[PDB]
DNA sequence: CTCAATTGGTCGTAGACAGCTCTAGCACCGCTTAAACGCACGTACGCGCTGTCCCCTTCGAAAAAACCGCCAAGGGGAAAACACCCAAGACACCAGGCACGAGACAGAAAAAAACAACGAAAACGGCCACCACCCAGACACACCAAACACAAGAC
DNA sequence: GTCTTGTGTTTGGTGTGTCTGGGTGGTGGCCGTTTTCGTTGTTTTTTTCTGTCTCGTGCCTGGTGTCTTGGGTGTTTTTTCGAAGGGGACAGCGCGTACGTGCGTTTAAGCGGTGCTAGAGCTGTCTACGACCAATTGAG
């Protein structure tokens, strides 16, 4: 269903970009759903304590 | 022209209706006669798209 | 009980009149109209009923095309069917008075 | 040739008619509609001259081509 | 400073409504006659005289097409002209079929 | 400077024009009922708009990156709710065809009136002479047209 | 920057002029055969009628789908965008009451039957008139 698809890949998108950036502009964070956001591989060498 | 249209309608004897709808689907004899009323000619059937039903 | 909806009777209708010829106006009143326009020009003038029947006619046919261009100025914007706005705008186009 | 009819041209020529603003899709319409009118009015003129015999175009072969389209032009001759 | 878009065009109507010389480019428009003319019959002459009355008289049939065409834009309430619009205009003139 | 305007006159006939009728257009009644009116009603398409799209622009908005060293020791919570079912079902809203209302029209008989066929009058259409002036063609000028080239300029 | 302007000039094509003259169309008489109009018969169209088709409004049976839910494992400085100004085109969707479909009543259009008449058009008589003409003049 071509309609599903593009949702379908934009979340992969989404997930895909999280896994190397955590903090985009404006998309939604990605968590653990149990509150905490998700420490991107950008994240574990972003910084200090990189 | 005028005896098919004629024919079309399925009849013989060819009147004023079929001089108009012959008069008027040829568009080279609507230009020699576009200024021209044909009494009892009426008009073509046509119906703008607009006002059909979708 | 039944009801066409708007329109389906007008189309209808439509179908039918330009499927036929004769005239649309009532004679009578039209002749009647004729009279009194013409003693406006000059009183005692008799028509010959032929004659009467030709301004019909005319008067029939030219009000069908008026209408006609009427009906194509109705359509920006898919606006629909006419105004006297329109009747005047396809007029001043022909250049009518 | 046709495109000789240049847009600041006929930007002039619908600024007489009164025309605010402009469709540029206006000009080649434009362009084609002039075609046309040029090509009848021509077509008559010609026609005129050819029963004329003539080469030559003239000035009357044009008015009473356009006194045929019902486009009557004082200016010229009757 | 910047003029409000617009407001140019009306200075220009003024100006053009009052001025009468023909807006073609002279030599450009004797071309396409003489282009035109030759699809009818090769080797043909113009009077000069001949190639400005048809110049005068294609510039005010132009002008003509395009006050009604305004109008129908009018009718539309669009300021813009439109292909449509000239369409519309000639099918009430009746030149185009 | 000259030939288009002008005049008095004759010709003969166009049409004045006066009579004559009887075509058909005037009124008129009067019965039928299609159409007009008017009223109800409502829903759809004429009114409305600000959403937004287009050309050009800057420029100020978000973005986004950065911001002692390091070091000690608490005391939390890590939902798990509730997502997303799995699954089974009764529930709509969805078919679609039932079904016939109301009209259109198709097929028929019948009436009728349109119009085909026959016969008659007469003027238009053709044959011929003959007329002459119109138009063709020739021969010529010349001017106006195309053409070349440059200016300045419309684009 | 552009290749149009339009003046300036070139020169010869062809347009128009004038002249000749006999091919042609007009005029006329004459004939005649054609056309129109009037009458009679018929065949095609139209009317009323039957009837059945058909497509619309929407009823109806019950289907394709759905979404509840018993049970639950697991869902501060810098950049550059891309806003905004300045304006229309158009337009999605809301609002709403206009005018479409209906129906019931009223009208008078139509038929058509009948009377009347006036002036449409015909035909006959006369000559006022415009065309042709020769001789004359001066306006363009």
């Amino acid at each position: 269903a071509a309609h599903v698809i593009a949702e379908d890949v934009k979340l992969l998108q989404f997930h895909v970009a999280t896994m190397v950036d955590n903090e985009l502009p404006g998309l939604p964070r990605a968590m653990q759903k149990s509150g905490r956001p998700l420490k991107s591989l950008k994240q574990r060498l972003k910084g200090k304590e990189g | 022209l005028a005896g098919n249209a004629a024919r079309d309608n399925k009849k013989t004897r060819i009147i004023p209706r079929h001089l108009q709808l012959a008069v008027r689907n040829d568009e080279e004899l609507n230009k020699l006669l576009g200024r021209v009323t044909i009494a009892q000619g009426g008009v073509l059937p046509n119906i703008q798209s607009v006002l059909l039903p979708k | 009980p039944h009801r066409y909806r708007p329109g389906t009777v007008a189309l209808r209708e439509i179908r039918r009149y330009q499927k036929s010829t004769e005239l649309l106006i009532r004679k009578l009143p039209f002749q009647r109209l004729v009279r009194e326009i013409a003693q406006d020009f000059k009183t005692d003038l008799r028509f010959q009923s032929s004659a009467v029947m030709a301004l019909q006619e005319a008067s029939e046919a030219y009000l069908v095309a008026l209408f006609e261009d009427t009906n194509l100025c109705a359509i920006h914007a898919k606006r629909v069917t006419i105004m006297p706005k329109d009747i005047q705008l396809a007029r001043r186009i022909r250049g009518e008075r | 040739n046709i495109q000789g009819i240049t847009k600041p041209a006929i930007r002039r020529l619908a600024r007489r008619g009164g025309v605010k603003r402009i469709s540029g899709l206006i000009y080649e319409e434009t362009r084609g509609v002039l075609k046309v009118f040029l090509e009848n009015v021509i077509r008559d003129a010609v026609t005129y001259t050819e029963h004329a015999k003539r080469k030559t175009v003239t000035a009357m072969d044009v008015v009473y081509a356009l006194k045929r389209q019902g486009r009557t032009l004082y200016g010229f001759g009757g």
